[PDB]
């Protein structure tokens, strides 16, 4: 189920960067997922956090914006990353910007859209076995 | 729209580089 993988994943991010916050397999290796993305991409999300600026009477139309663009045409596992990752920025630009109470806010969010956006994609596409199979490494 | 093409770009890449 969905809740928890966003809570270990954005409680692993946000732990790994100094802040503390509020079978278990898929987790692990979609933390080796979510690290080896960014850094696959550090000179790409550089440009991000520069162009993110967040304040609370914008971020639920923030991340809306975003998010429905990124999967708007489709649904793959590397956008599916791609989407935890972001969750981290906000999370922590949060954090950074003294706005820990929407890290709280972003859960709900990234969960709300697991559940009602691509939880079809996954079953129908092999579950989260089916991806832990394929980033192995 | 910016930011979340260019999520989208190297996320669809990622997905390339891991096919």
């Amino acid at each position: 189920d969905n809740r928890e993988i966003v809570m270990k994943y954005i409680h692993y991010k946000l732990s790994q960067r100094g802040y503390e916050w509020d079978s278990e397999v898929v987790h692990l290796t979609l933390r080796q997922a979510g690290d080896d993305f960014s850094r696959r991409y550090r000179r790409d999300f550089a440009e991000m956090s520069s162009q993110l600026h967040l304040t609370p009477f914008t971020a639920r139309g923030r991340f809306a914006t975003v998010v429905e663009e990124l999967f708007r045409d489709g649904v793959n596992w590397g956008r599916i990353v791609a989407f935890f990752e972001f969750g981290g920025v906000m999370c922590v630009e949060s954090v950074n910007r003294e706005m820990s109470p929407l890290v709280d806010n972003i859960a709900l969010w990234m969960t709300e859209y697991l559940n009602r956006h691509l939880h079809t994609w996954i079953q129908d596409n092999g579950g989260w076995d089916a991806f832990v199979e394929l980033y192995g490494p | 729209i910016x930011i979340a093409q260019x999520l989208r770009x190297i996320g669809d890449x990622f997905n390339x580089y891991y096919a």
